[PDB]
Parts: structure tokens; sequence; C-alpha cells
């Protein structure tokens, strides 16, 4: 679970950035 | 935080950091692009 915790803030943070670009 | 984290060598701080902490400083604080160039002198100043 701590695992799929920082990879999930990981994967937020790189689409908030994904947003960013459109 | 996060200037702390991927941070290398205190100041040197690149690029997808500059402009994620946009999104994040123009979500969570609602900001600029000239203003942000400022706060993020103060950034790296203070990081330093």
């Amino acid at each position: 679970l701590e695992e799929v915790n920082e990879r999930e803030h990981s994967m937020k943070a790189s689409l908030q950035t994904v947003d960013i670009r459109l | 935080a996060f200037g702390h984290k991927y941070s290398e060598e205190g100041g040197l701080i690149n690029e997808s950091l500059r402009d994620q902490l946009l999104v994040t400083i123009q979500k969570t604080f609602t900001y600029t692009r000239t203003q942000a160039q400022h706060l993020f002198i103060i950034l790296m100043e203070c990081m330093k």
C-alpha cells in the first residue's frame, strides 16, 4: 500500500503536468 | 518539499519541476508566468 501511495502521487503529478501540456 | 527532494545540489532545479511547480502554483496558488519567475528566483534563493 505504501508503494501504491507513492507511485499514485507521482502519477497524479504527471497527470497534472499532462493537463498543463494540453 | 518538492524542490528539496528534486534538488540535486541545492539551487540546481530542472525545468520539469519549474512548470510542475507552476500548475500547482497555478492551481493551489493561482499565479502567472512572470510573477512565477520572481517566485522561482525566491524559491531558489530560499533553496540556496
